[PDB]
RNA sequence: GCUAAACCUAGCCCCAAACCCCACCUUACUACCAGACAACCUUAGCCAAACCAUUUACCCAAAUAAAGUAUAGGCGAUAGAAAUUGAAAUGGCGCAAUAGAUAUAGUACCGCAAGGGAAAGACAAGCAUAAUAUAGCAAGGACUAACCCCUAUACCUUCUGCAAUGAAUUAACUAGAAAUAACUUUGCAAGGAGAGCCAAAGCUAAGACCCCCGAAACCAGACGAGCUACCUAAGAACAGCUAAAAGAGCACACCCGUCUAUGUAGCAAAAUAGUGGGAAGAUUUAUAGGUAGAGGCGACAAACCUACCGAGCCUGGUGAUAGCUGGUUGUCCAAGAUAGAAUCUUAGUUCAACUUUAAAUUUGCCCACAGAACCCAAAUCCCCUU
RNA sequence: CCUCCGCAUAAGCCUGCGUCAGAUACUGACAAUUAACAGCCCAAUAUCUACAAUCAACCAACAAGUCAUUAUUACCCUCACUGUCAACCCAACACAGGCAUGCUCAUAAGGAAAGGUUAAAAAAAGUAAAAGGAACUCGGCAAAUCUUACCCCGCCUGUUUACCAAAAACAUCACCUCUAGCAUCACCAGUAUUAGAGGCACCGCCUUCCUUAAAUAGGGAUGGCUCCACGAGGGUUCAGCUGUCUCUUACUUUUAACCAGUGAAAUUGACCUGCCCGUGAGAGGCGGGCAUAACACAGCAAGACGAGAGACCCUAUGGAGCUUUAAUUUAUUAAUGCAAACAACCUGCAUUAAAAAUUUCGGUUGGGGCGACCUCGGAGCAGAACCCAACCUCCGAGCAGUACAUGCUAAGACUUCACCAGUCAAAGCGAACCUUUGAUCCA
């Protein structure tokens, strides 16, 4: 059915002004004692999940050349090492993942 | 029936 | 089902609004004066 | 319209020639007869319908061989190859003509009749009266025109000076100078009557196609009507 | 404060004067073989006649005048001479980007085609700043005070009058063109006027007054059969099973379109899904060609002929015509009302009546008596007074 | 996880996801498709060619099926030119449509139904369903299953309203009727067993009961007939089957709702847009009452004479079409006739036809049929100047009789509400000594 009059601009920002339509402000954001960043309570630092992504990506790259195809998934178990570390007592017998930077403070 | 007209292209195809 | 009346071919173009076919008839002659008369930069199809 | 007549061929041969169908169309590309169109593609065979008709450098009476008998698509008729001296012709097949058969094609008009065996070309006043006579010429070397169709003769009905009175198988009487030639017979293909069409795919194969508006005028077709005469206008259509 | 708003010349209009390498008709823009086909032929109709049927102005070869005269003419709408007479010779009280050319261009774009044909370059509306408070044409009277109080049935047009019509809103554009007389003001005056014409105060001059958009149509000349209808030439396709040389059966491809549902500005200006009919034939189909509008084509459904065919499309006649519909733009004042006749006339018109303006003159309206028929009511008419 | 998809040719298109650089498969620049495939041919003149195809051998035919070469005369050079890309064309679109052919028959090729979430209603599609099994409904439509029997119509296969009708309509074999005795553009390179047109319908022959419980349903007691077969035709029925229904439910997908991106259309006088009763012929807005803080969101469809289209009736001295014993013609053809030219052919003038062409559709009475009426006069019908009750009722006149001054002129008047027209009339002159219509033009 079509509309039998112009609704005028004062009802229509009765409508698309009400509290309904606004924006809601956001109490859940804090700063991650950590870096100093801006995060949502329940959700991860955005600068924190970036650093660890691009660390697991290269790791992952790693990974990628050491097994050399698909379906070369390891019956064993991994281990990441950088520069200046050695496979430990516990690191025997599990395929070692040699990365060329050194260790990263946040990983352990 | 009467068929549809087409609004010339030029109305619609302008670009800054 | 309809709209799709124009079925191109080449052959049907040129033998139908060409120029020979034009030229061939004084009626035809005619159509390509009135479209040098009008300035039309395609007298023929 | 750029229509040229298919029947161009300007010397006569044996060989079938490529017809084109019109489909009722005049030159000028509009249907001028309705109710034709498509069929079966056909080849024309030229039939020699003077059947006197001596060899070059020769003349007088000839005898010739019929090769063989044929159907032929364009006409109702079953068509004859036959073969005299160093010559091949299409004629129009008598009932009885057989492959093998002697046919004689004279000019000669004897003082008696000459005996009329069927198939054979005689002036028509070498002709007994009553005999069955096709492929009748209407002057003297025009060529065959009538008694063609399948089955068809007309007899011979009276001979008095150098007229001949003919029963065409319309049953209309038709005068012609006795020293035009017919063949003696009817003409072959005497069943073409009791041919049973069985259905409408036939004539369509045979190039009849059902075909409306066959009048063109305005209204269509219209029977006559008499028109009655001013005294007689008030008993036209009196109520009851 | 955004969107915007504004601008002035790009040009155009009307006059005057002047007379203005190569390729390409084959499939155009294609270096290079047997021509011969080569053109000529009253316009019609719209329209006016209030229908229409005879009829109804239309580059003419010096303007004016003769003269709207002679003539012609369903003697009517209207048409309309000639004899004769003899005019001299670079500009704008034009537009300024919705104007002026369509034009930045016959381009883009649209169409198969003929054809159609643009746009534009230099704090309006709408919003935001700043949503909203009982109740109501949104205002007015007001009020200390926005609302609350009281009053108040939007505008235009068409109807007898309220219902109906139109309008989202802004900007720009968009609609009363003229003679016969009159009247007014000059000039001159028995004459006026710069030949012609008028004149028994006239003549000469000026001032004032006659809209816009819209059919279905008709005719002429083109353009259209790449859709579709039919046809021509030369092609192509049709599994498997059953049957056996079949307008055979079941059923793919393919063609169609029975029924249902979805979709209904959709995927689609006719589609989708399922179902269904035909599926070696009167089959389907590619290519090229042909038939053209009162014509074609049609296994007739008035079906189809480029999405809108009881008669295509385009251009022109054409600003067709419309007694019908709609519209018809500053301010203010004043006068201003229903009404008979005829009419192919009752949706109109002409005359009358009314109405308006100007002018001349003298009675006008009301009415007391008196007066107005025999056949056998209320009132009306008429007019001294007033 | 999906696909009658894919790859090529044709046709069409014309650089339209190649690279780089700037932007957000766009812009600019650079590059590219290489001939063997395909196209673009033939030196002519003559003369030749009956013998299908279908594994072409038997068998099987009718609808009878291009295959064009050889002799002589000329001839000597040799590989040019053009297409070659793509995710593509026609549908206004990056459109679920249209789109020829060869191969692959599920792909060796090609693709992605889900932007994220939630799991409301309504909506679409699908799946399942107790008991029942058509009780639904116009109708078993749809769905699920699988059968039976019979009527009406049409013989059959076909065709048709592209885009609401596929049919009983059109066609059709068969039959009938009518017309035509014939050549060089259709019919037809035909010739009465032929051709054209019309009709008809293949063919063949003779001349109250039953059904249900309930049954406006169904079935049965030259024409008349005969339904073999066939049918998405139209009716009826047995049985079965089923969510059609009793009576609905559950789940899935789409849609949906929320988040993100992009972002239309019809519509809209302005609106600060309540309810009851009344008014008006129908109220949100008028009257009297009642109610009433303000705004989202999702639904609904009672109102907003909702929106957008359409139907019905009437009108117009508006169109157009059709048919005719409407009117006007016969220019044109076809026949004749008469002149003209010396039979053919042709010109002019007539007459008759065919084919057409142009044009019209008065008024009153709910409509239509059949009517009647349309002007004038007299009476009702208007009580008392005039005018009027139109429409309406009755009657009669398109005159008759008389006279043949029943002449000519002329003051003044009347008047059917205009005009046109129509009346009366003194005086005078002259003879004697009145009681019902029609203009103009044109003849
Ligand atoms: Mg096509
Ligand atoms: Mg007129
Ligand atoms: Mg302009
Ligand atoms: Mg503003
Ligand atoms: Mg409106
Ligand atoms: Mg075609
Ligand atoms: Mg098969
Ligand atoms: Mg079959
Ligand atoms: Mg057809
Ligand atoms: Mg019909
Ligand atoms: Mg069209
Ligand atoms: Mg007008
Ligand atoms: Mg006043
Ligand atoms: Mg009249
Ligand atoms: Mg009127
Ligand atoms: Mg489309
Ligand atoms: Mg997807
Ligand atoms: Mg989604
Ligand atoms: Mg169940
Ligand atoms: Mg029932
Ligand atoms: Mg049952
Ligand atoms: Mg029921
Ligand atoms: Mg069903
Ligand atoms: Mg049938
Ligand atoms: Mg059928
Ligand atoms: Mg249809
Ligand atoms: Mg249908
Ligand atoms: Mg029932
Ligand atoms: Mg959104
Ligand atoms: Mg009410
Ligand atoms: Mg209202
Ligand atoms: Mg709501
Ligand atoms: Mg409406
Ligand atoms: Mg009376
Ligand atoms: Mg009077
Ligand atoms: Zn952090």
């Amino acid at each position: 059915a079509a509309p039998k009059n112009r609704r005028t601009i004062e009802v229509n920002r009765c409508r698309r002004r009400n509290p309904q339509k606004l924006i809601k402000v956001k109490n859940n954001i804090d700063v991650c004692p950590e870096c100093g960043h801006l995060k949502q309570k329940h959700v991860l630092c955005a600068y924190c999940y970036e650093k660890v992504c691009k660390e697991t990506a290269e790791i992952r790259r790693q990974i990628g050349k050491q097994e050399g195809g698909p379906f070369k998934a390891p019956t064993i178990e991994t281990v990441v090492l950088y520069t200046g570390e050695t496979p430990s007592e516990q690191d025997q017998g599990k395929r070692i993942i040699e990365r060329d930077r050194k260790r990263p403070s946040w990983f352990t | 029936f009467t068929p549809p007209i087409y609004q010339p292209k030029f109305k619609t195809e302008k670009e800054f | 089902a309809r709209g799709n009346e124009y079925q191109p071919s080449n052959i049907k173009r040129k033998n139908k609004h060409g120029w020979v076919r034009r030229l061939s008839t004084p009626a035809g002659v005619q159509v390509i004066l009135r479209r040098m008369l009008k300035g039309r930069k395609s007298l023929s199809h | 319209a750029n229509f040229v007549s298919w029947k161009s061929r300007t010397k006569y041969t044996i060989t079938p020639v490529k017809m084109r169908k019109s489909g009722g169309r005049d030159h000028t590309g509009r249907i001028r007869v309705h109710g034709i169109g498509g069929g079966h593609k056909q080849r024309y065979r030229m039939i020699d319908f003077l059947r006197f008709r001596p060899e070059e450098t020769k003349s007088g009476p000839f005898e010739e061989k019929v090769i063989q008998v044929r159907y032929d698509p364009c006409r109702s008729a079953d068509i004859a190859l036959v073969a005299g001296g160093s010559r091949k012709r299409w004629i129009i097949a008598t009932e009885n003509m057989q492959a093998g058969d002697t046919i004689l094609n004279s000019n000669h008009i004897g003082r008696m009749a000459v005996a009329a065996r069927e198939g054979d070309a005689h002036p028509l006043g070498a002709l007994p009266v009553g005999t069955l006579i096709n492929n009748v010429e209407s002057e003297p070397g025009r060529g065959a025109q009538y008694i063609r169709a399948a089955g068809t003769c007309g007899v011979l009905l009276r001979k008095v000076n150098g007229t001949a009175i003919i029963q065409l198988p319309s049953k209309r009487q038709m005068q012609v100078l006795e020293t035009c030639v017919a063949t003696v017979g009817r003409v072959s293909n005497v069943d073409h009557n009791k041919r049973v069409i069985g259905k409408a795919g036939r004539n369509r194969w045979l190039g009849k196609r059902p075909n409306s508006g066959r009048w063109h005028r305005k209204g269509g077709w219209a029977g006559r009507k008499i028109r009655p005469l001013p005294p007689m206008k008030s008993y036209v259509k009196l109520p009851s």
